């Protein structure tokens, strides 16, 4: 039985990865967000409930990628250094995922942070959408796995990953680029920036397993994830005009989903799908201040 | 005007197949003789590929603007791979533009290369 | 479907566990290991050979556990709380097992460090030792587990967390004891402090998991546990005289096995069965010096 | 003596059960009248825990000794609960020991107590 060895590389990327992964490490603990009160009170009922809302949904799709996602993916692979990657990714998921709870202590009471839990655990939508991708970790609950399966969950990963995750990345961004909530701002940032390089290393991986597949294999999963993609995409936009219509964000978010499911479908060497427009200026506004 | 450039994923690659003008993906013995553009990735934290800083060491004398794909999460690091060489070697930024590039970064592109080919 | 809440305590001690795994993190960069050449030339070619070996056999246990103990016990659980601590722990061993490749790098040339990890592949010692605990985690790839399969997949890995290291381990602080390859030692000390405190965590979960068995259940993985406890045992007895009767050292570490093995009972809330001995003074040296 | 601890996990509980001397399990509004020995666990890089160290502030006039549960894979911290303690509030150590400890630790802890009890 097999124990990773680094002074053999099995592969021309891990190591980059393991190196990089570590040297963004960072926790909650390194930002205080007190100070974000301030504009939270000058903010709106209405934008209230969808910034805790959307924050619901992030803690949601990290604790899942941590819990499932990361370890049902990383027990199949043969490559031990990016096992070893992928161990570490699903830890910062949990990172993340606590770093949420970390923002709504300031932003909320401990009743309402409850209700917001309570919504997410029973919302129809989010159930929805986590149950796709999840369905696709969870075929890999078994011994033996196909390519096309671990491919898949891959194409899932990066998915939730580079896509997903955006619908709710834009209202921090949105808010932060204009000055408001800049201390959880930066914290969603740091986790931005881990997450993109996650969805690059997936991405990876997938790409090295479809060069093996069988040119039969790779047109059935080639269909598969696209239409994954655009069944994603239609929830998304019912997600979306849930969460937005309220404060009249809903075309500025979708547009934004758009722009970042292009960017996860590059990750995973395939072309964009939606129409290439530039990235919503407040929103890249929010990625800069710091 | 050639291009050199480095892709680690492929989106660089991707990039220059949209210009079909002549460009070349750099190694460590490459010499380059003639006025070039480098397009290069971004690594973490806004920096240079080593293999890209060790070309430099050796061509940068004909190099004439530097480009730089990147992702704009990122926020102030985006493409500041440019920004390095760009000072470093005096040399202006071309352009920077996101993974594979939109089209509207592919003739930008084309329209600064020309620009400084004067 | 439900999102990891740190707002709403799931249980008492999932925090301080989580908070003591990031306070503890440290990487195989922090520690030169250079200065070890002085003292790793003056030992003898069986203590080179010994030593090279039992770092093997460490990176081997690391490697399991993050790839496939830590995935497997957490994907169940349904303390999200607990969840994460695990896919810390599991992020953790994956370190560990980085760390003996900067030591073996000093230590050794590229062709004696693939020599081992070739060693440690084909070896049937460490395969079976390894495959009886890695038996218990892939019972686990299935969607549905009964609480008797959690409870022994804990179990084996409290055995491997708190007391199949230790085989190993011993060596490296023996020596370092002695002011030999302290810097080294210095590695395995940082790393025996996150495997102690990951013994404990898993226990407790062990412990939660026990008390809801039924009585019947309760006696089954009672006996379940005092069979592999010497199974696990007898294996180790003859790894240690394979790999220490070359330095002359196999009673003092069957004798250092034992000892943990009574802490590893205990991180379970089980009774000692080994006889109760002091630890070795020289080992304890090793743990101190820094 | 009476004897006060804490335990977390259940080692400092089962050694208290092997001393047949009276003892009690600390918390929070716990005021103690008498003379006592404090058996505590140790917290991460030789810490005393917190609910210990609110104790101790209401109850530090009668402590006569502190003993700490920990395990010696901490090194140098090796229940070093038990010197923060002993340093803080001028009381001896009268045993360090690991987990539920061994008999050799019942007893050492029993004739400390007595000779301390002079
Ligand atoms: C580990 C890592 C770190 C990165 N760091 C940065 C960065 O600091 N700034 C940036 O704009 N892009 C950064 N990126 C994004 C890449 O530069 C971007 O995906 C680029 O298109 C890669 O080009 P290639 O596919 O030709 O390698 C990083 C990507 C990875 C994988
Ligand atoms: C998170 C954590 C940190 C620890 N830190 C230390 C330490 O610095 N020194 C020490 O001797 N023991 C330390 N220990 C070991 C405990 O003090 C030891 O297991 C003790 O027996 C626990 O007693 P209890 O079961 O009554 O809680 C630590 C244990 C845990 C779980
Ligand atoms: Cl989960
Ligand atoms: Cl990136
Ligand atoms: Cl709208
Ligand atoms: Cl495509
Ligand atoms: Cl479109
Ligand atoms: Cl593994
Ligand atoms: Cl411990
Ligand atoms: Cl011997
Ligand atoms: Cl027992
Ligand atoms: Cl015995
Ligand atoms: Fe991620
Ligand atoms: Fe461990």
């Amino acid at each position: 039985m097999r124990a990773v060895n680094w002074n053999k590389k099995e592969d021309d990327f891990s190591l980059m990865f393991w190196k990089q992964n570590i040297a963004q490490f960072w926790t909650e603990e390194e930002i205080a967000v007190s100070s974000d009160k301030n504009t939270w009170v000058q903010l709106s009922k209405e934008e209230q409930i969808a910034y805790k809302r959307v924050l619901g949904g992030l803690t949601l799709l990290d604790t899942k990628q941590g819990g499932e996602g990361m370890p049902l993916v990383l027990v199949h692979l043969e490559n031990l250094q990016a096992k070893s990657v992928l161990a570490f990714m699903g830890a910062m998921e949990e990172v993340h995922a606590k770093s949420y709870s970390h923002i709504f202590t300031t932003l909320a009471t401990e009743e309402e942070i409850d209700d917001i839990f309570d919504w997410v655990d029973n919302h129809p939508l989010l159930e929805k959408k986590a149950g796709i991708i999840t369905s696709y970790y969870r075929r890999l609950l078994k011994p033996e796995v196909t390519k096309k399966e671990l491919y898949m969950a891959m194409v899932a990963s990066v998915f939730l990953e580079s896509y997903l995750f955006y619908s709710g990345f834009f209202y921090p961004l949105y808010l932060a680029g204009q000055g408001k909530l800049t201390a959880s701002g930066e914290i969603i940032n740091l986790i931005i920036r881990d997450e993109s390089i996650h969805g690059v290393f997936v991405g990876i991986l997938a790409q090295q397993i479809f060069a093996e597949l069988s040119a039969e294999e790779q047109q059935e999963v080639q269909k598969e994830t696209q239409e994954l993609l655009m069944e994603l995409y239609e929830i998304e936009m019912a997600y979306t005009e849930e969460i937005y219509t309220s404060i009249g964000l809903v075309e500025d978010v979708n547009r934004f989903v758009r722009y970042n499911a292009n960017k996860g479908l590059m990750n995973l060497g395939l072309e964009p799908k939606f129409e290439e427009e530039e990235i919503n200026p407040i929103v890249l506004n929010g990625l800069r201040t710091d | 005007m050639l291009v050199a450039y480095d892709s680690m994923t492929g989106n660089v690659k991707r990039f220059i197949h949209k210009l079909n003008m002549p460009a070349v993906q750099i190694d460590e013995d490459l010499v380059i003789d003639e006025d070039f553009i480098l397009i290069t990735y971004t690594t973490g934290f806004g920096n240079v590929p080593e293999r890209v800083l060790d070309f430099l060491e050796r061509n940068n004398e004909k190099l004439k603007g530097v480009s730089a794909s990147g992702n704009r999460n990122w926020g102030d690091m985006f493409g500041a791979s440019a920004d390095k060489i760009s000072t470093k070697y005096e040399v202006p930024i071309v352009s920077k533009f996101e993974l594979s590039g939109t089209n509207n970064d592919v003739e930008y592109f084309k329209e600064r290369v020309r620009e400084i080919a004067t």
